[PDB]
């Protein structure tokens, strides 16, 4: 990741306003609605049979908060995403065998969720900064595949 | 062709975009050029800075084509045939770039119409933009 | 649907594969599991070691479906409908994995029939395997 | 890239038998035939209008030898692909703006070309080793995008 100094402050300012419970449940539930094959990894969370089941699934919503909390740990360590996500890369690659393309899709959905909540504040410049961040998080999580 | 439920969602959403289509697509193109600078090389003949008349004009044309598509969901190949030849044969646009523009259209719609942009609307619009992109790259068969 | 030239190339190539289809597809599956170990998790119920009866049996079934497809290039959605429901609805196979199996089918054909595997045959077979993969993932619309 | 010791010797043994002129022209011409949008980057090499034009293009064929020679430099430096391809990453990312997905497609075509020339010798085990190598070369060439 190479963020300008202006982009580092845009990223940190927006994140300070993020409700990780609300937006993290929203991001993970939108991944499972929009890209339904991702439900394969969460079948043990109960009913995922329809989009309405995904959107009301208490475990999917709780898990999404964990995922966004981990994204926020990335934001604190933009100079060392590989190390920050080492353990999680081992989990997703070595234990879960999630194809790393899916990490990019979840980053896509996170950017969409940020745009939905921040409106006019999520300008093209602020989006571009987040696009660099989510690309770097995806690449970092994929490191144990490399 | 899109399922009945997705067609309904796409036509509802497009109707709510209404006369904002040209402005929203122009913003989507700006978002693509800013976020994914690789895409700028297809437009060396444009001024790509913010407020660009060329980008605004182009947004209107792309928005018109999307409006045509929303009206022709059962015959996208014929409705978009000249554009397929333009993008795949003449311009040789890399298929990845249709994903980037589709994502920036979804970001732009989500930012402007947050209440309308539910997970089900997102899913149906993603499928619509995939189907438009598939038709525009059909020469790559 | 595939262009006339691609249909011809695909039917010519499949005819040359002939009775080797089941062996070649079984080898393609082995190549996929060895090269892309993420794919092994769809088959925990199989022995995936070399010489596996389950992998050999499965190769025969997948080869039969591809032979059916080569015979139904104008109605792949109907010809493969039950398999589309299996792979996208029941099994939730990640679309990336169809690319990996298609690539390993092309590697296997190129290795066994090098003289036949020209750049034009490669291009037509890549399009055939993309079209089969698109039909099998159609539920993701 | 993490190759076993057995995979390192499979990779090096096969490469020793590669005709970089013949297979490099074949790999680049197959990329342009099979994925036609890649012709956009080579329009200055003359006639690319049809597959037959691509396959007879002397510059495309000569360029492919350069590309496989560079892959062979990767094979000598499997512990430092990032550095080996630094300059080339700058060229393809910063100057040429090639989308990095295309690097994966060219690696796919190289594996297919190796299979065509090596036959039964390009076993599933030898393929798997090359798949690790071409993934690592692609990731390395994409580094200036990261
Ligand atoms: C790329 C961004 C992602 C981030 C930052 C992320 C983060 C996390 C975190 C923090 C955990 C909990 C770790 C623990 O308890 O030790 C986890 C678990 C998991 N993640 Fe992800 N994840 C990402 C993407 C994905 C994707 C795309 C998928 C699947 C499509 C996935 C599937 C899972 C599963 C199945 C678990 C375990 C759930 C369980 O507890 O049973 N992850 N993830
Ligand atoms: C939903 C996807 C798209 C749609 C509906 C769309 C539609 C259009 C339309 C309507 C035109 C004008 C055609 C004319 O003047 O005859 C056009 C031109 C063009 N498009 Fe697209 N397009 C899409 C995606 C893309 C992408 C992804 C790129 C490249 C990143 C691209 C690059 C171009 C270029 C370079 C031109 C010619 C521009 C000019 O010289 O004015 N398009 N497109
Ligand atoms: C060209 C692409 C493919 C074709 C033509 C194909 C075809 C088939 C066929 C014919 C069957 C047997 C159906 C039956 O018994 O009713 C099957 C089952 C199955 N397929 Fe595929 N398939 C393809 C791709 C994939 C991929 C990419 C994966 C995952 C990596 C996959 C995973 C499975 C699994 C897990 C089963 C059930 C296996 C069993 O329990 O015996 N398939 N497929
Ligand atoms: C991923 C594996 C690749 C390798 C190892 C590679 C290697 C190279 C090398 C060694 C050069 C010459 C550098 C010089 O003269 O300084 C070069 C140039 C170039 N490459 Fe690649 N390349 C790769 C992929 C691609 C792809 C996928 C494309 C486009 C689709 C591409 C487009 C070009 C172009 C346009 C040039 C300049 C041609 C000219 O001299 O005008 N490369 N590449």
């Amino acid at each position: 990741v190479n963020l300008t100094a202006a982009e580092k402050t845009q990223v940190a300012n927006l994140w300070g306003k993020v409700n990780v419970k609300e937006l993290g449940g929203e991001a993970l539930s939108r991944l499972l609605v929009v890209y339904p094959w991702t439900r394969r990894f969460f079948e043990h969370f109960g009913d995922l049979s329809t989009a309405d089941a995904v959107l009301h699934n208490a475990k999917v919503l709780a898990h999404g908060e964990k995922v966004l909390t981990s994204f926020g740990e990335g934001l604190k360590h933009l100079d060392n995403l590989k190390g920050t996500f080492s353990d999680l890369s081992e989990l997703h690659c070595d234990k879960l065998h999630v194809d790393p393309q899916n990490f990019r899709l979840l980053g896509n959905v996170l950017v969409i969720v940020l745009a939905r909540h921040f409106g006019k504040e999520f300008t093209p410049d602020v989006q571009a900064a987040y696009e660099k961040v989510v690309a770097g998080v995806a690449n970092a999580l994929a490191h144990k595949y490399h | 062709v899109l399922s009945d439920n997705d067609k309904t969602n796409v036509k509802a959403t497009w109707s709510k975009v209404g006369d904002h289509a040209s402005d929203y697509v122009a913003e989507a193109l700006e978002r693509m050029f800013f976020s994914f600078p690789t895409t700028k090389t297809y437009f060396p003949h444009f001024d790509l800075s913010h407020g660009s008349g060329q980008v605004k004009g182009h947004g209107k044309k792309v928005g018109e084509a999307l409006t045509q598509a929303v009206g022709h969901l059962d015959d996208l190949p014929s409705a978009l045939s000249a554009l397929s030849d333009l993008h795949a044969h003449k311009l040789r646009v890399d298929p990845v770039n249709f994903k980037l523009l589709s994502h920036c259209l979804l970001v732009t719609l989500s930012s402007h119409q947050p209440t309308e942009f539910t997970p089900e609307v997102h899913a149906s619009l993603d499928k619509f933009l995939s189907n438009v992109s598939t038709v525009l790259t059909s020469k790559y068969r």
